[PDB]
């Protein structure tokens, strides 16, 4: 499953 | 992560009549932004979502219009009041997607009211009631009881304010209005609160007492030709000193 | 034995060309089930091996949903990636990222990875206890202080430990049949005259799978490590794969040497000679 | 149905501890649940939020049970204060299919309320006089504990209001009280509220 | 920012035998940038409906790709993988052998 990217913003 | 206002609060409009809520957010850049709706007190529709400045999107159509004019600027309204568009309107913001884990957190919200018969309405009559020597005599404590009677529509909040500053220790009012004539489909409302105090304060001369009680209705600018006045927005209060006899 | 799964998602900036190309694939082990790329006309998270077409339409839509949110965050990190360290526009960047577990035998956790980097090199990566940043460089620093306020660590911590195993399990399951198989490396040696005195001896292993081998030339029974000739593995391009070891041998002495191959699927480590 | 709060309403004494249910439909493998409480003034505030990868959420008197395979998320507070009075919310969470956003879903929500333990009960009913017009008056049914329960009148235009807790925060001191109206001739505090059940030792004072 | 040159690996799926079809692969491995130009060659003469593998990376952050076609070796066939790169000044082209 594909990783859930909340807050993987730089 | 700081505040969101949304205004006005409480609304009365005849149908027709255009609407305008905004909402404002500060403390965060580029959040996302949503209109929800509260019909009854239960279930919270999303009426509409925005992702940014511009950006605006929703679920299921709608006949509201929103907007996003600016970045922590936020727009519901319309150009002509269906009396269906009555409810609770609130708007919220969150952190986006990619800033974290989106926590909605909401704005105080807006009471719209869309009234058919402007005739209908009418603003509250107020009266204070002043503490009984019974109860002074048996508990050493003094209860006056606000009533707000006779207005229409539904909203409106009643404060107490005692020697010029609000109080909320020692107060309760009614969770709602009741009608007083259930049967009828636009009965005008009424509240009561009360306030409590030690006898030695309600004997006390210099003590003033008011119950205040914001109403909303018509505006300056709705018209008007029945013979009674106008039930604009206002304000009705009612007063008691203290006394020792 | 151990498993893992893998995602790999590339951004690669194309400045007065468009927004950045997002190509992710997704594997288990050596072998690659998913991939999205921006480019293509789906739009959607794809299937890419047989076993994982049994999912139903919610899987995609989940997954879809999940990568799309991470292309355009990548997006928008190429941006923040060339303002932070102050770049030209003109010029072309990448973004890679990285992130899986690994399971041991019993199926249970093992490690988890969730790592960045950009232009080839180390960006952000999270530690083996799941619970720190490495930051490679200033900018770095400026991020892993964002993550560090968003609690983005014990969050992929979680899934990590949770989401990922789990699926990698279900993984595991759908594929038995395909990915817990095992390749014994179908083997054998060629002889190659480079000159009247030398020739070359080549080792083969083909068709194998998983892709961890190891390839041994001996002279007399000792190893000539510095003298072997080792070719990376490579995909046959059907699920498994090849490799090959050579030696040259001044000639009268090729019967000297021995080839040794070790691979998962071979009960014990097979001998080869010319 | 996406999430289901069964109890419309749910009562509960002061001190104890309470738990709201909430059961949810998903076909999403990752997700959030939040608990808000909406205050009477129809103020929507958060409270704690559980993530389908962690622990038992845990925040101040607030605590969730997450039973992830039974999608059981319950909210439990303890210690109950009046003030816990209000209407909670639970909302399931789940990233869009464009991946644009959050997409976050409410239930109906329960109303608690939390019940006053009035230890000094002193249950009478008293008249009270209009501030500016002595002729005009109320009658105050008033600390009774909360056994008691105000009935509405077989009379139309007798009005009574439901009982509310007042607190004298300073005197650690509250107490319930209904109101009644009329316009009846009739209408005497004495016969107010005998629509209800009463302490019968409720003092009806003098004149 | 330190560019890493493409390895080059060109070779059939199944070992070679004239008039039996096959796949050509050519194996692109520890380069970067990704942007890479692959092709193969029948005679010198370019291959039309080549495919690849879907863009991929090892654990030191270097791409790989493999290009193939089905294709029917004979005995005087010459095939080749021609590849450019930022990396090269000229395109790299690496004969096919059949015992490689």
């Amino acid at each position: 499953r594909y990783p859930l990217t909340f807050g993987w913003c730089f | 992560s700081q505040t969101i206002h949304q205004w006005p609060a409480t609304l009365v409009q005849p149908v027709g009549s255009p609407l305008s809520l905004e909402c404002t957010v500060e403390g965060t850049s580029n959040p996302n932004l949503y209109w929800y709706r509260q019909a009854a007190g239960r279930g919270l529709q999303l009426l509409f979502y925005s992702v940014g400045i511009g950006q605006i999107s929703s679920e299921v159509p709608q006949n509201l219009s929103a907007s996003r004019p600016q970045d922590r600027q936020f727009i519901l309204s319309s150009k002509k009041l269906l009396l269906s568009d009555s409810g609770f309107y609130l708007c919220a913001w969150s952190v986006s997607v990619g800033a974290g884990v989106p926590t909605i957190y909401f704005g105080e919200g807006s009471w719209l009211t869309v009234v058919e018969d402007l005739n209908k309405v009418f603003p509250p009559e107020v009266a204070v009631f002043e503490p009984s020597e019974a109860e002074i005599s048996h508990t050493q404590k003094a209860t006056l009881v606000c009533l707000a009677t006779g207005f229409f529509p539904d909203h409106v909040e009643l404060s107490w304010w005692v020697n010029g500053k609000e109080v909320h220790s020692g107060v309760c009012t009614d969770p709602q209005p009741l009608k007083e004539q259930p049967a009828l489909n636009d009965s005008r409302y009424a509240l009561s609160s009360r306030l409590r105090v030690s006898a030695t304060f309600w004997q006390n001369p210099r003590n003033h007492f008011r119950c205040q009680v914001q109403f909303y209705g018509l505006s300056e600018n709705d018209e008007w030709t029945q013979d009674r006045a106008k039930p604009v927005t206002q304000i009705v209060s009612a007063e008691a000193w203290g006394r020792a006899d | 034995g151990s498993h893992s799964m893998r995602y790999f998602s590339t951004s690669v900036s194309r400045p007065g060309r468009g927004e950045p190309r997002f190509i992710a694939v997704g594997y288990v082990d050596d072998t690659q089930f998913v991939r999205f790329d921006s480019d293509a006309a789906s739009q959607r998270m794809e299937p890419r091996a047989p076993w994982i077409e049994q999912e139903g339409p919610e899987y995609w839509d989940e997954e879809t949903g999940k990568v799309k949110a991470h292309s355009q965050t990548d997006r928008e990190n190429l941006r923040i990636a060339l303002r932070y360290y102050n770049q030209s526009e003109a010029g072309s960047h990448t973004l890679q990222m990285m992130f899986g577990c690994d399971v041991g035998s019993d199926g249970r956790f093992l490690r988890g990875y969730h790592q960045y980097a950009y232009d080839g090199k180390d960006y952000i990566a999270l530690k083996e206890d799941l619970r720190s940043w490495t930051a490679a460089d200033m900018a770095a620093q400026i991020t892993k202080r964002k993550w560090e306020a968003a609690h983005v660590a014990e969050q992929q911590r979680a899934y990590l430990e949770g989401t990922c195993v789990d699926g990698l399990r279900r993984y595991l399951e759908n594929g038995k049949e395909t990915l817990q198989r095992t390749d014994p490396p179908k083997t054998h040696m060629t002889h190659h005259p480079i000159s009247d005195h030398e020739a070359t001896l080549r080792c083969w292993a083909l068709g194998f799978y998983p892709a961890e081998i190891t390839l041994t030339w001996q002279r007399d029974g000792e190893d000539q490590t510095q003298d072997t000739e080792l070719v990376e593995t490579r995909p046959a391009g059907d699920g498994t794969f090849q490799k090959w070891a050579a030696v040259v041998v001044p000639s009268g002495e090729e019967q000297r040497y021995t080839c040794h191959v070790q691979h998962e699927g071979l009960p014990k480590p097979l001998t080869l000679r010319w | 149905q996406k999430v289901t709060q069964a109890q419309s309403s749910v009562s509960m004494p002061v001190r104890k501890a309470v738990t709201l249910n909430c059961l949810y439909e998903t076909s999403w493998w990752s997700y959030y649940i939040f608990w808000y409480k909406q205050l009477p003034s129809k103020e929507m505030i958060f409270l704690i939020r559980q993530g389908s990868d962690e622990q038992n959420a845990k925040s101040g008197r607030y605590s969730v049970n997450f039973k992830k395979a039974a999608k059981s998320v319950a909210l439990t507070i303890s210690a109950l204060q009046l003030e816990d009075s209000a209407k909670y919310f639970c909302a399931l969470g789940e990233l869009a299919r464009s991946g644009g956003y959050q997409k976050v879903t409410f239930g109906t929500g329960t109303k608690l309320q939390v019940i006053p333990n009035i230890q000094n009960p002193d249950p009478a009913v008293y008249q009270l006089r209009d501030s500016k017009s002595s002729d005009k008056s109320v009658c105050l049914f008033t600390d009774f504990d909360s056994q008691t329960n105000v009935s509405q009148s077989k009379d139309s235009d007798v009005y009574i209001t439901d009982k509310c807790v007042l607190d004298m925060r300073s005197m650690d001191f509250k107490s319930n009280s209904a109101v009644a109206w009329s316009n009846k001739s009739d209408f005497a505090c004495a016969n107010a509220f005998n629509n209800s059940i009463i302490p019968e030792d409720t003092f009806f004072p003098s004149p | 920012m330190i560019q890493r040159t493409p390895k080059i690996q060109v070779y059939s799926r199944h070992p070679a035998e004239n008039g039996k079809s096959n796949f050509l692969n050519c194996y692109v491995s520890g380069f970067h940038p990704s942007d890479i130009e692959v092709d193969l060659l029948k005679n010198g003469e370019r291959i039309e409906k080549v495919e690849h593998s879907d863009l991929s990376f090892s654990k030191d952050w270097s791409f790989y790709l493999l290009y193939y076609t089905e294709f029917t070796p004979t005995e005087k066939d010459e095939y080749a993988c021609r590849v450019n790169h930022v990396t090269l000044s000229q395109p790299k082209i690496v004969k096919w052998d059949r015992d490689m």
